[PDB]
């Protein structure tokens, strides 16, 4: 069994092209999640206040 | 209808065998690692252009494996000026921070049964364990077609998926669009870069890309496309992790070097410290030509060190031995 | 050249006509340009292909 | 033409090798007709001017002074040998033999390098030096 | 191969045998420099003319370029011929045989 | 102590434009045995016009303590150096090299 | 409030593998011849 | 990419009308060239020329 | 006599040329700015003030830190907003006075 590596010709008969192929995951999905909440959480008070025309609106001086 | 059968030009195959022939001369004084990082990159190139024209192509499989061998060739030259028989595959199809070449497969290599017994010591005493052919990149590489058509269908779930987004006021999270991360010529990656504004007034970028090579001296094997642009259109974690397994698991790598030499308690917090010879490698001075080959040489010299144990024995080469003197 | 490029209201996509009869019009039915590599695809029939041939 | 100093004898050559103490002495031994002699010759000249700090070269030819053939073992077509201080220095270049160079080379930053490496060593003390290169193969791909 | 060589060796031999004596322990160095000089004019494509060379050693050493020149074109087309139908060669004659082509 | 190193003074003229003033700091050095503090200044001009980042101002403290130890002798020299500030330990391991009978490790509490 | 007295910290953070921060697709004469 | 290209226009010959028909005696014909020296020949003072009209 | 070979290509480059011309006086849509015109715009509008890039940059880094270390300090909110205001855009000024008098 010398280390020669052989042709394919011939040996390709069992198996396809794609398959073994595999796509890969987000990064850091879990960590990007929970980033993302805590940055929805502290920007909640932001985005209640984004749209409230104040001079405009009667309900923001409560 | 009809039946479109594809094969690789012959002007591009023999590209692809000059640009090897080119590697070996230029290799000169190179090293090894270089030869291997030049046959990765080539090979590369070729089978994610090239993608089921390869398959279809008989000559082209016979072209690679005969290169491959030659690089291999090469780096058993390297080693040692004398042809050795039956050299063993892991030192070439190791991981590179595992101590291999990390090179790239595309033949039928077979791991003889023998190279994955591996022996372990402990307190009790010795015990043995044992664990098949190379993952090869085609199986890896996805084809053409399926790639045009999963690309067409994921591109239209997102527009779809970006209307109803529209329709709520929100912007489209990383947790939908999940399913479709890597899928479409455009890949869905490249929609969540920070820069895709400023990308979004490149034109003509693809034309450019083709046209640096009246710019630029060195070869790009990707002159085709750009990563920013179409994303990356391949992946080969799996095969690299698929190559550690079918050489045999850490264990049967590791037993093929010198690491139980060096008593480590475990494999975990050990680390490579690249280029550091030692004269802290002298990477800045104004050394002359002999002694910055010298330099070069020396990782060669630790690679060799390493591989010793599977590297040194009669198997390898035939008897000839003669004892270190004292 | 303006068959193939449609109307400049809505131009045409890569390789499309606006109608069948439109593209049926003319023996070149497909035309592409790389850098400066040129392929085009004609379909005669009898007639003009004979007269061609004779010219 | 080789401007290059030709030694004509024995006490000549002797006397040359022994007249410098700072400098490499460079002997080529061969046939000036000898097309392998012509193009290290050639060489040689190109180097000259710019190995002249630290290296000086000499031309022999083994008929007109054949009386070392025997000793140093000059049958081959050319050979090149390296002298300091009356001390023969032997270079590993993975040929076979350290003794000699035997054959003509083409690339003159290499034998810049020889020569540099031969001096260097001869300086430090050592009798045999280690080529920054192995011949062993020709290097053809 | 070596028809360089021995061109000009040949050319180096047959101007210095009717060369004075008196003289010739001085000029040879210098007529080989005008020999080198000359070569080099003509590989970069510019003039060459020394206003206090003889006219008949001129015309020698334009002999002596256009030999070497013709077997200089002829060789570097032959080589990379064979580099191209495909033959096994090394660094140096490859850059070589770039820089001339 | 390297926190106190680098502060500035933000002072307002109403109109016309704003100014702020860098002033002097302080590296603080603490025995907690004997109550020995020795208090570096850190003038202004050292870093009022300097064109650098923190790639030099952290590497700086670190070479000026590593120059008090090298002052001190061996006898009052420490063996454990327990830093405020997490992001000072690593240049401190790079430049008290020539010292490694001293142990360098940060301190979860601040001072 | 004054406030006298400032303390100021120069680091090299802000490292992140170039992707969005939070994974969100943020979306936003005639020539003639007479 | 250069790849998709020649899908699309493997496609778009096989959706043309009828192509493939060939009863009567139609002819279905394929050129692809080079344009030799694109580069080499172009006319200064004419590019000067053109390229004013749009730039 | 000889041939001033240049001439020849002179004379039917300029025939070429003023031909070219006759057909191009047909064209109208074409479009040629003034060169005095521009410089003149240019030159008037080349700033006399702005802000050292570089050193721009270590005041933002200065008053990041600054903010950063103090969630109370007004003056240096104000301060924070006046740099981003005087030089860039004015978004991130808004947002950060915002972040500020929260």
């Amino acid at each position: 069994p010398t280390g020669e590596v052989l042709s394919l010709v011939g040996k390709l008969e069992g198996t396809r092209m794609g398959d073994k192929a595999q796509r890969t995951k987000p990064q850091m999905q879990e960590e990007r999640r929970a980033k993302r909440r805590k940055r929805d959480e502290d920007r909640h008070d932001i985005n209640k206040m984004k749209g409230y025309t104040l001079l405009s609106e009667g309900i923001d001086e409560m | 209808t009809a039946q479109c059968f594809l094969r690789v030009d012959d002007e591009s195959m023999q590209r692809f065998h000059n640009r090897v022939r080119q590697i070996l001369m230029a290799s000169g004084s190179t090293t090894f690692t270089k030869i291997v990082n030049k046959w990765n990159t080539a090979l590369i190139g070729l089978m994610t252009y090239f993608r089921e024209a390869v398959v279809n192509t008989q000559e082209l499989l016979d072209l690679l494996v005969k290169c491959e061998n030659k690089i291999q060739t090469r780096i058993k030259i390297g080693l040692n000026s004398k042809m050795p028989s039956r050299f063993p595959p892991v030192v070439f199809y190791t991981p590179k921070e595992l101590g291999g070449l990390g090179m790239l497969s595309m033949g039928h290599v077979l791991i003889p049964q023998s190279d994955l017994r591996w022996s372990k010591q402990t307190d009790v005493g010795i015990t043995h364990f044992r664990s098949q052919l190379i993952p090869n990149l085609y199986r890896y590489i996805q084809p053409w077609e399926s790639e045009f058509i999963d690309s067409q269908r994921v591109w239209a779930e997102y527009a779809l998926k970006r209307q109803e987004a529209i329709a709520q006021n929100r912007r489209l999270t990383l947790e939908d669009l999940e399913d479709s991360w890597d899928r479409g010529i455009p890949r869905i990656n490249t929609l969540f870069q920070k820069d895709r504004h400023t990308l979004a007034y490149d034109k003509g970028w693809r034309v450019r890309t083709d046209f640096k090579q009246y710019q630029v001296l060195k070869q790009n094997p990707f002159w085709w496309t750009h990563q920013r642009h179409d994303g990356k259109l391949w992946n080969l974690n799996n095969y690299r992790t698929d190559m550690i397994q079918a050489l045999g698991g850490v264990e049967g790598i590791l037993e093929h070097t010198l690491f139980k030499g060096t008593y480590f308690p475990t494999w975990e917090g050990l680390f490579w410290e690249k280029a550091s010879g030692f004269e802290e490698s002298m990477k800045w001075k104004k050394l002359t030509n002999a002694q910055r080959s010298g330099l070069n040489q020396i990782p060669n010299r630790r690679f060799t060190l390493w591989w010793s144990p599977t590297i040194n024995r009669a198997n390898v080469y035939v008897g000839f031995q003669v004892q270190l003197d004292l | 050249a303006s068959e193939m490029a449609g109307p400049p209201q809505m131009p045409n996509d890569f390789l499309s006509f606006q109608d069948i009869a439109t593209e049926a019009a003319h023996p070149i039915r497909l035309f592409c340009r790389y850098i400066d590599r040129i392929h085009i695809f004609f379909r005669f029939t009898a007639d003009e292909a004979r007269d061609l041939i004779q010219r | 033409s080789y401007m290059l100093p030709h030694l004509h004898n024995g006490w000549q050559v002797d006397q040359a090798i022994l007249s410098e103490e700072d400098r490499v002495v460079v002997i080529r031994f061969g046939h000036d007709w000898d097309p392998t002699c012509m193009k290290m010759d050639e060489v040689l000249y190109s180097i000259a001017e710019k190995v002249k700090n630290f290296a000086v070269i000499y031309l022999v030819d083994i008929t007109e002074v054949p009386d070392f053939n025997k000793m140093y073992e000059l049958y081959d077509p050319c050979t090149v040998m390296f002298f300091f201080r009356n001390k023969h220095i032997m270079i590993d270049l993975g040929t076979g033999n350290n003794n000699k160079i035997n054959w003509a080379m083409e690339d003159k930053q290499e034998m810049v390098d020889i020569i540099e490496t031969v001096y260097r060593g001869a300086r430090k003390g050592r009798g045999l030096v280690v080529s920054p290169k192995d011949y062993s193969t020709k290097y053809r791909y | 191969s070596h028809f360089d060589l021995e061109l000009r060796a040949a050319v180096m031999h047959d101007i210095l045998d009717m060369m004075p004596e008196g003289i010739k322990q001085n000029k040879a160095r210098t007529i080989l420099q005008h020999l080198s000089e000359a070569w080099r004019c003509w590989k970069a494509n510019i003039p060459w003319k020394v206003p206090g060379l003889p006219t008949p050693i001129e015309n020698m050493i334009l002999r002596y370029v256009k030999a070497k020149a013709d077997w200089w074109t002829n060789t570097a087309h032959y080589n990379r011929e064979r580099i191209r139908r495909g033959a096994t060669v090394d660094k140096t004659v490859c850059k070589k045989n770039l820089g001339r082509l | 102590d390297d926190t106190n190193v680098y502060r500035v003074t933000i002072h307002k003229t109403f109109e016309g434009n704003l100014t702020t003033k860098p002033i002097n700091g302080a590296i603080f050095i603490f025995n907690p045995r004997t109550g020995q503090l020795f208090l570096k200044i850190i003038h202004t001009s050292v870093w009022a016009g300097q064109k650098r980042l923190g790639q030099l101002a952290k590497w700086k403290t670190a070479e000026e303590v590593a120059a008090l130890i090298r002052s001190l002798p061996v006898e009052e020299q420490p063996k454990q150096i327990i830093v405020t500030r997490k992001g000072m330990l690593d240049p401190l391991e790079v430049h008290l090299l020539d010292f490694p009978n001293i142990v360098i490790k940060g301190s979860e509490l601040q001072l | 409030d004054e406030t006298y007295g400032v303390n100021v910290q120069f680091e090299s953070d802000e490292e992140e593998g170039d992707e969005d921060v939070y994974g969100e697709v943020r979306e936003e004469c005639t020539l003639s011849a007479n | 990419p250069p790849p998709l290209l020649v899908y699309k226009w493997c496609q778009g010959i096989n959706n043309l009308q009828d192509v493939w028909e060939t009863s009567e005696g139609e002819c279905n014909v394929m050129l692809e060239s080079r344009f030799e020296k694109m580069y080499e020949k172009i006319d200064l003072t004419l590019l000067n020329r053109l390229l004013r009209l749009i730039v | 006599g000889e041939l001033d070979m240049r001439k020849i290509g002179q004379a039917r480059n300029t025939l070429m040329d003023m031909r070219l011309s006759q057909v191009s006086d047909s064209v109208s849509g074409q479009t040629v700015v003034d060169p005095k015109g521009y410089l003149t715009d240019l030159n008037s509008m080349i700033p006399t003030h702005g802000g050292d890039i570089n050193d721009i940059k270590k005041a933002r880094l200065l008053l990041k830190s600054v903010r950063e270390t103090n969630p109370h300090h007004p003056p240096a909110w104000i301060a924070s907003a006046r740099l981003e205001e005087v030089t860039g855009k004015l978004q991130v000024a808004r947002n950060l006075i915002m972040k500020g008098t929260e």
